């Protein structure tokens, strides 16, 4: 058991106890998938649209 | 009313505790996977522990502690014994044992190196994966994780017969942590003579002569005390069921910071078999812990509903055979 | 967030009158529109259901439709008659003559036209329009047929936005003509397509409750519809009044059906006197078969998703320790493979001239035995083509017939299939 | 200085920012009119607690946040409540309506809309920063807003501020607090898209909040206020170090450089302690060997789940009030030969303890008790996973129905993206199972 790295100061203080020692997707990607999620919604939209004009 | 799930089929234990549970009106039985139960009944392998204790409103029984397999499993029982100091290197009711691997111990056990030794593993069963031998090269040539126990060279001998045996004692724990000794063990004894099937005392491995002194080579405490009454001039309470005792209560209290439920969201008992060996100065030993034992087919009734009164009904209250261990 | 209510034909207009007139008393909105309640809880979500006109007025965002003026010369009659804005009021001369046809493709189309002028009108002065709620009968010809033609209009004007119905289910016992089951089965086609959301409204059940437990020898519609408003009030408390819930209409959908098809509710009501009722007698009695609305027996099925509404002021505690006892006397009867889908919800407003009440929400599988019992009505006389003339007059063929009843039978199928889901 | 924005996503997030600020508050001693006597600079400064507030001219201090709801319901108590001088208009953003608790629509269909004006008014709040560490995100994973907007803005974060860090809170769905049927789905679907994101993300279960506010506040009901104030006592001693003198995770790398040794497995587990009763007739206040021997219970862990089966990692001890080293000291050796305390064998087993001496503030008239001393203790164990394995179950269930999958594909979601979530899912638990 060892102490180390004791910082204070007038607020508290701070230190490490030891016991034992061992042994991203761009930008135009993302607006991609917005657009991509969009278009199916727009092509259900639309396939219901159809079926209500029959 | 009360719920409960199966998940162990081939617990004979648990199907007979499931039996009574519907035979009291006050309990029923829901499908494997309905997670709104009070009481699991679990599997061997693999007990999903996480999920339990998380269904609002359910007090939620489980009959399995979590990590008790490190006194239930060969190599970790060593581990466990070497290693707590509770228990420590110097404990003198468990044979001398070294864990080796086809961290290994395979030096320290040739320096120890009567000189005869057994290996066996958990992954044993029906008797083979067993090999008892006077040189360590046939021992390590056959097992190439296993363990490498100091063989009882000189065992209390039954007479007549010249003739080995094992206790089994079974040890059930409640959610409180009070450890309870069911009063009926048995002996499960060898039918052949003891020549330095003769060696291994399981019940499946007995050979002819099996049945011929006692019904199915199990002997119970009632015959075995008036036999050590006839011959030894003792009882089985003074020369054999004290130190039974004391290494049931200083194994499972060795464990219970580590398993204990007392504060935790779900609770658990367990049912444990012990397996000791009695050798000529009526000293006892411990062989193996069984997290998951049959029972004698004449104690299934009582210890089951045992199970019941102490285990179950103690957390769901309906509308002793048992020595507490303290 | 406000809903757009339309009420159309006789039961429509009848049961949507009463809805008006309990929800009006428990907002604090007098005969004349003025508020004169004792709490704000009142006013805070009162614009869900109505409009403020200047005076602090508030008019129900209500639209009243019929092919034939009589129940609507009654309602205007009627107690609360004089709260509903006169512009909304869209009716016919002719009218559908108990005709599914007559309402949904002659008769009714003439209407429509209008009757969507007045929803749009509705719809464009909302901040954001959750949706719209329809109360009608499938039995007859003006809710039934002209019902469904709307719910498609609105569905193609407003595809985005959610559609919930209160329909009334025929029933032999109490049934006005023979044709209903031609009716009804017509119109649960459209409503399995064009609904997010059915309470499933069973005359069947009414009566039998007003028999069997009201004790009423001899009950009328006014005795139905007292039930029914009771229940519509109920399911839409999360709605009106501020609970720590915070549900529009498309959460409610989202929680309560797991496939689109399988949307179709059987409601309950508790109690059905001055005794307290404790909270285990309500408990018990919301879950009792003998307090459903719809005639299907839920031992017969399994539960996908339940909402369980208390009203007035009791332990939640006592609440939760009912609630899950009587899950485990019912464990066999939800699906396991929806967790956690029951929910208990309170609000502190109790009912007029009621300390406690409790209304029931289920999505189960014995659903299917309405859907059945009506597919049996339709087919004893549809194999016979008998009544047929009256909807062939009126330029249907015997072709949309087989399909409506086809795709009734599918409905059926469908809710055997995960009835038996494990 | 270095400044530390956060940012609040649906009800969840903004309810327990309105308790973390009304907290920050009288820690700092800034009034709700956002000023703050003690701070004899006026119009600016670099202290500590300029870190999460801004300055006007006029001496108000204004928090460092954006609130950002899907509905103005919830936002709309804060532009009326007892903290409505504090913010900037600007700062406080709600839509039309909610994503109805389905994460497709969150994420795809609302949170396409609005996701550039909520990045443009993190930008102004960016602009006033001399030194930006980055972002501490409040949401919870079952909401529609909370799962589908916060990880799109997760996302748009990673790309417009490539280098900052940032930090979760969430919110793990429990059915004892309100939830939807769909938010083991929500769930699964936010962390799989946020985990590559996230550099820390402190989880708390509504179960073990719900839990605490029961057995030790004696709440038999709690409120969201009840469940809210105990959060932002934890949240308060986890984000003390950024907003106080210190040297123990005075920066928001720190807590990845102390506690994340591999960057999926980045779970923290928190356990706080004491919680006790402000109603407390009489009370006897513990010590520092028992608020520590405290922080092993699972009790008191806001996840619940047993450490005594995992391993642990990284272990942090934050301590607030009268506590010297000698005591935590005393107190670790006692623990350690009671206590199963292992960690794997590639790391040191250690503490890192930081104490500060000022004791827990608490709201006037709640639920909590002014202590001399109280400690929260933030290791990375792998029984944390046991809360994943949970909910990974509930989504395996549904999933093999299809149930309430359409409403998400109705938005435009693929249901091929419910599968890459769970099988995301099922790396990160063999993650956790070989490191432990
Ligand atoms: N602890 C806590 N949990 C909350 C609070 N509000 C909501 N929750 C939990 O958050 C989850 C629901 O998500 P919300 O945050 O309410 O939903 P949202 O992000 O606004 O999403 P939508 O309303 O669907 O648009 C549930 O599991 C609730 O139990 C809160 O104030 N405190
Ligand atoms: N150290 C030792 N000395 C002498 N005999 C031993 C021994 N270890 C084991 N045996 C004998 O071998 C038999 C089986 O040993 P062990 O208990 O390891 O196998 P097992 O696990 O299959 C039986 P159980 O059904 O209790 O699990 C014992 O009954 C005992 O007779
Ligand atoms: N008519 C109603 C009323 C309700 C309720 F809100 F409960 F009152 C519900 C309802 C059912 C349910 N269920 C049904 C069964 O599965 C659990 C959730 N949830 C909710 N929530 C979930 C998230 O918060 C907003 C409202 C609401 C549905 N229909
Ligand atoms: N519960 C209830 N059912 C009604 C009422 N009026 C009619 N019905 C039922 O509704 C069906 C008749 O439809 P109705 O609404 O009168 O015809 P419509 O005007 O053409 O829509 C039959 O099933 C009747 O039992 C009512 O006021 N209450
Ligand atoms: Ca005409
Ligand atoms: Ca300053
Ligand atoms: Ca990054
Ligand atoms: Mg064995
Ligand atoms: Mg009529
Ligand atoms: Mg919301």
């Amino acid at each position: 058991m060892e102490v180390i790295e004791l910082n204070k100061c007038t607020s508290g203080q701070s230190f490490e106890v030891i016991l034992k020692p061992p042994s991203d997707p761009s930008l135009e990607e993302i607006q991609k998938k917005l657009e991509a999620a969009e278009e199916r919604r727009k092509y259900q939209e639309a396939e219901l649209l159809k079926h209500l004009a029959e | 009313m009360y719920t409960f799930v199966v998940r162990d089929e081939n617990s004979s234990v648990y199907a007979e505790v499931s039996r009574l549970l519907l035979a009291t009106g006050q309990w029923k039985r829901l499908r494997k996977d309905n997670p709104r139960f009070n009481l699991m009944l679990g599997e061997r392998n693999r007990l999903p522990f996480g999920r339990l204790g998380h269904e609002p409103g359910l007090v939620q029984l489980v009959n399995y502690y979590r990590g008790a397999d490190k006194l239930c499993r060969k190599a970790s029982l060593v581990k466990l014994i070497k290693t707590s100091p509770e228990l420590s290197e110097s404990c003198t009711w468990f044979p001398e044992s070294y864990v080796i691997y086809p961290t290994d111990e395979r030096e320290v056990f040739l320096a120890a190196y009567g000189n005869v030794w057994i290996a066996k593993s958990s992954a044993g069963a029906k008797g083979e994966g067993i090999l008892i031998s006077s040189e360590a090269s046939e021992l390590l040539d056959f097992i190439d994780v296993h363990v490498i126990q100091k063989y009882l060279e000189k065992p209390l001998l039954l007479e007549p017969g010249h003739r080995k045996f094992d206790i089994r004692s079974w040890v059930l724990v409640d959610h409180l942590y009070n450890i309870y000794l069911y009063r009926e063990g048995v002996l499960r004894t060898s039918s052949e003579p003891y020549n330095s099937t003769c060696h291994l005392t399981n019940h499946c491995i007995q050979s002819k002569n099996y049945g011929r002194y006692e019904e199915g080579n199990e002997m119970f405490f009632e015959e075995f005390n008036q036999y050590l009454m006839d011959a030894l001039n003792t009882t089985l309470e003074n020369s054999i069921l004290l130190q039974i005792k004391h290494i049931i209560r200083s194994c499972l209290m060795c464990i219970e910071p580590a398993i204990s439920t007392k504060h935790l969201h779900y609770q658990s008992f367990q049912l444990f078999g012990f397996d000791f060996m009695v050798d000529e100065e009526l000293k006892v030993w411990l062989i193996e812990v069984n997290g998951a034992p049959a029972c004698a087919q004449k104690l299934y009734a009582e210890l089951c509903q045992g199970i019941v009164d102490v285990a179950i009904s103690s957390v769901f209250p309906l509308a002793s055979i048992f020595i507490k261990l303290h | 967030r406000e809903i757009v209510h339309i009420q159309a034909g006789q039961c429509g207009n009848q049961i949507g009158a009463k809805f008006w007139e309990v929800i009006s008393d428990e907002h604090g909105i007098d005969p004349t529109g003025s508020y004169h309640g004792d709490s704000d809880l009142q006013l805070e979500r009162i614009n869900v259901y109505y409009n403020e006109a200047t005076g602090n007025k508030y008019v129900p965002r209500a639209i009243l439709v019929d092919l034939e003026p009589g129940t609507m010369d009654s309602v205007r009659s009627g107690p609360f008659g004089q709260i509903f804005r006169p512009d909304n009021f869209v009716f016919g001369q002719s009218g559908a003559g108990n005709n599914w046809a007559k309402g949904h493709y002659t008769e009714g189309a003439e209407l429509v036209d209008s009757v969507l002028d007045v929803v749009r009108k509705e719809s464009e002065s909302c901040d954001c329009l959750q949706g719209f709620q329809l109360t009608h009968s499938l039995g007859g010809g003006t809710g039934s047929g002209m019902g469904t033609l709307l719910i498609s209009k609105i569905r193609e004007e407003y595809p985005d936005r959610i559609m919930n119905t209160f329909s009334v289910m025929p029933s032999p016992k109490v049934s006005d003509t023979v044709v209903e089951p031609y009716n009804a089965t017509l119109s649960v086609h459209q409503l399995v397509e064009n609904t997010d959301e059915t309470y499933c409204i069973d005359n069947e059940a009414l009566y039998d409750i007003c028999f069997r437990t009201l004790k009423l020898t001899t009950p009328t519609y006014g005795d139905l519809n007292h039930l029914v408003s009771a229940t519509m009030s109920g399911v839409t408390t999360c709605l009106r009044f501020p609970g720590q819930l915070n549900a529009d209409l498309r959460k409610l959908a989202v929680n309560m059906v797991p496939f689109p098809r399988l949307h179709f509710f059987m409601p309950g009501f508790a109690p059905l006197q001055y005794r307290a009722l404790t909270v285990p007698e309500l408990t018990q009695q919301m879950f009792d078969s003998k307090n459903m609305m719809a005639a299907c027996d839920p031992r017969h099925g399994r539960y996908l998703t339940v909402a369980a509404i208390f009203r007035g002021r009791m332990s939640m505690k006592e609440v939760d320790e009912q609630m899950l006892n009587v899950q485990n006397k019912n464990s066999s009867y939800f699906v396991e493979w929806i967790p956690n889908n029951v929910k208990t919800a309170v609000c502190d407003i109790p009912p007029r001239g009621l300390k406690m009440s409790a209304t029931f929400i289920g999505n189960s599988t014995a659903i299917q035995e309405l859907f059945k019992r009506i597919s049996e009505q339709f087919t004893a006389m549809f194999r016979r083509k008998a009544f047929l003339h009256w909807y062939t007059g009126e330029g249907m063929d015997e072709m949309e017939f087989t399909e409506a009843e086809s795709n009734m039978n599918d409905l059926v199928s469908e809710y055997q299939q995960y009835q038996d889901a494990t | 200085m270095r400044e530390c924005i956060s940012i609040h996503v649906g009800q969840a997030g903004v309810q327990i920012g309105n308790a973390c600020w009304e907290l920050y508050c009288l820690e700092h001693g800034i009034q709700p009119d956002g000023q703050m006597p003690s701070d004899k600079t006026i119009g600016g400064g670099d202290d500590s607690f300029n870190t999460f507030f801004s300055e006007t001219g006029a001496g108000k201090h204004v928090p460092r946040a954006v609130f950002v709801d899907l509905e103005p319901t919830v936002i709309d108590e804060v532009r009326t409540g007892t903290y409505r001088q504090l913010f900037h208009p600007e700062q406080l953003i709600t839509g039309k309506e909610d994503a109805a608790n389905n994460y497709a629509r969150g994420h795809y269909t609302i949170g396409k809309e609005i996701i550039d004006l909520v990045l443009d008014r993190i930008r102004k709040l960016a602009d006033q920063c001399t030194g930006l560490q980055g972002f501490l995100v409040f949401h919870s994973f079952g909401g529609g807003t909370g799962s589908g907007f916060t990880s799109l803005l997760m996302e748009r974060l990673s790309v417009d501020y490539g280098k900052k860090s940032k930090l979760e809170f969430s919110i793990y769905p429990a059915p004892q607090v309100s939830t939807a049927v769909v938010e083991p789905y929500n769930s699964i679907l936010t962390t799989h898209t946020t985990l590559e994101h996230s550099d820390c993300a402190f989880m708390v279960d509504n179960e073990a909040i719900y839990d605490i506010c029961r057995r030790n506040l004696d709440i038999e009901r709690p409120t969201y206020t009840n469940l809210n104030r105990l959060i932002s006592q934890i949240v308060s001693s986890i984000t003390a170090s950024l907003r106080f003198d210190g040297a123990l995770n005075v920066d928001l790398t720190e807590f990845q450089t102390n506690l994340v040794p591999y960057p999926r497995i980045h779970f923290p587990l928190a356990t706080y302690a004491p919680v006790i009763s402000a109603e407390k007739a009489y009370h006897e206040q513990l010590s520092v060997a028992e608020i520590t021997n405290a922080c092993f219970e699972p009790a008191n862990q806001m996840v619940k789940c047993d450490p005594r089966h995992g391993k642990y990692m990284a272990c942090c001890l934050l301590y607030r009030g009268d506590v010297v080293p000698k005591d935590v000291n005393a107190a670790i050796a006692t623990i350690k030969t009671k206590r199963s305390i292992q960690f794997v064998d590639w790391c040191p087993t250690g503490f890192k303890v930081g104490i500060n001496y000022q004791p827990p503030t608490v709201v006037p008239g709640g639920d909590l008790a002014k202590v001399q001393r109280a400690v929260c203790m933030l290791s990375n164990t792998t029984a944390i996973a046991e809360a994943w394995a949970r909910l990974d179950h509930k989504f395996d269930l549904m999933y093999a129905k299809r149930a309430f999958v359409h409403w998400y594909v109705g938005e435009g979601m693929e249901e091929g993206e419910f599968s890459e979530a769970r099988e995301d899912m099922a790396a990160l638990e063999k993650d956790y199972e070989e490191v432990g």
